[PDB]
């Protein structure tokens, strides 16, 4: 798959 | 996610996740926006606009069927392409520990700069009012250590009368903080005196604003609204290089501005 | 649904549902739009715009972080207020079978007219291109019974070359059909010959267009997109009357125009 | 099927099958040939010729080991390439309902036209005698409704004396049928009178022949012989577009010509 | 409650 | 896979 996944 | 047509890029497993990790490392410390606002979990690659929850009257009292439009807040899609040298990433497989992907490092940072820009001043074109555009929430601040402490506590007091209280945070220009650290040179750490006058708050230095900023991270006052979160995909192959990219889908709104205080 | 503040209207059970049923009866036969397009189940009172799935480029090649906006299609909210005589609806409880709510009957029809207008020509203001605006899908038609049959079969043939095939339907001006029924007076029913040349299709007469229209109801070509479907709520009380209203939230798009053929 | 190198096209799941479905919809109503001949299930991508079952004597009585060749009927391979805009099919994923693939629609239709040509007149080059080349099975027909009915029943009678009987079908020029429908304007439906005089047969209008045609679909008289059926594959990528194609492998033979009657 | 519920 | 699958 893909995405990257950051989020604070 | 299927659309970032990553499966079609001429890259190994090791290669792909080596690229990913590099970008993740940078984004984590360079997305100064997200360090203190909250994010609204990815709504999906096709989310087009976030509802604002108002009507736009568009009718005379001459019409019987009165009516209007629903104010929404369209999301920006961004796409920052970049090139990497194939016969060089190949080297990762040959054993090479650090592979030369500075081409990527920069692109990442530029995307980072972009987002912060929107969080901090907004695109008028997209309809999002930036953080600093809230003039009514500006107060004057000195340049001594003592002048800062003063600012903080006066701020904590404007919050106190709006009911606004979370943990409190100081966003502050990197260089400006070096300067306050000049006069407070080993009498007692400024770090701790600020954190104290903030009531256990934290301090974020940043090269994204020129002055200073105070917010409460109590939450739900500064929505960054994500559609598809920051991802990497594949565009094409240029003979002896690969063109990847960095997409995102988002917008931003300052909900309760009273959780915000700007400085000098 | 809590917001139509219906619980606060000075109306009995019998009364409320008597109002509801009256409006339901009219809308069912007067929403000519819905008789042949499909509806996309209620997305919710707060749905603000339906995604169109395109980007709006907004950047030079001078910028590294290229970007744009996501085209969406804002929904219309409509609100048609009307007044009903209280000491008359009270009469429903005294026994009165037919209560005088012509005030409502009209309001309903006007809301109906409204929606059809948007399905058939659209509000340019809202971004929706109506049905009749699709000029490329116009063909010429005579005025004999024979000229109509001809039109139909030529139409069925334009569809045939686009792959478009459902059950086929004839939308047609009410008076225009009375006129075709003039010359086809008891040789053989026009009804059945048209329905035959349509291959088991149906015919909808309507005072919403002046000419004629042919579509396939194979589905997914004419989306009426509902947010909050047609509801009745309560606004206020004017001494000896009640002010209710009729809200809706919607938009419309012609997806595959090749399922459409306009006439003379 | 592995050879149509589809896995190598930069296309998502949604994307591939959205392309496939569009082509399937058109082929279904535009392969007029198949509507009434029968198909001989896919013999395989490598099937090269269909045996005709004769010998080609090639020896004098001067030779002792007399001999010849076996008449076969080599299959046509066709390959119709076309281009689609990538950054537009990408839009399918952004949400876009109708994606602009008219580039494909046409290509499909042209492949359709091709096959019909071979079923109706054949390629002399390939050894296939078309449907209309069977002169011996031609009869004269008028232009009234009455003249057609006449034709039909006379035809049903030429069959009756060859033992040929299935359901019977009328293949007929699209415009010619509009013309017979002129004089038979609402006395009694031509549709049903033709279907009756055909003994429960059906009627196929088509822009592939200029006159008319009558066959019995009893089966096994008009073999369309498929090797690899109509498929879509991927050829290459042209910077910002994709080049897909449409392949097929086939031939055709009219087995029992007496199941065929041509008109004026 | 509310609503009205038409949709063909 | 592939193919398209028409045949009447």
């Amino acid at each position: 798959g893909g995405d990257l996944g950051i989020r604070k | 996610m299927e659309f970032l047509k990553r499966s079609f890029a001429p890259l190994t497993e090791k290669q792909w996740q080596e690229i990913d990790n590099r970008a993740r490392e940078i984004f984590k410390t360079q997305l100064y926006g997200r360090k203190f606002v909250d994010v609204e979990g990815p709504y999906g690659w096709e989310y087009a606009a976030h509802p604002l929850g108002e009507v736009e009257v568009l009718s005379d009292e001459n019409e019987v069927v009165k009516w209007g439009l629903r104010k929404s807040l369209p999301l920006i899609e961004l796409r920052a392409t970049f090139t990497l040298d194939l016969w060089e990433l190949d080297n990762l497989e040959r054993g090479k520990p650090n592979v030369d992907l500075s081409s990527l490092e920069e692109t990442v940072r530029k995307v980072a700069e972009f987002e912060d820009e929107v969080i901090f001043r907004g695109c008028e074109k997209s309809g999002v009012k930036g953080l600093l555009s809230f003039e009514e929430r500006k107060i004057e601040c000195g340049s001594t250590p003592k002048d800062l402490l003063e600012a903080i506590v006066r701020a904590l007091s404007i919050f106190s009368k709006d009911g606004i209280e979370g943990p409190y945070t100081l966003v502050i220009n990197t260089d400006r903080w070096i300067n306050f650290l000049k006069e407070e040179a080993g009498h007692y750490p400024l770090e701790k005196r600020v954190e104290e006058c903030l009531r256990g708050g934290k301090i974020i230095t940043t090269p994204r604003i020129e002055d200073a900023l105070v917010v409460s991270e109590r939450g739900g006052d500064f929505k960054l609204i994500l559609g598809q979160d920051l991802s990497i995909g594949y565009e094409d192959r240029e003979k002896d290089a690969v063109r990847l990219f960095i997409t995102e889908t988002f917008t931003f709104q300052v909900v309760n501005p009273e959780a915000l205080i700007l400085l000098k």
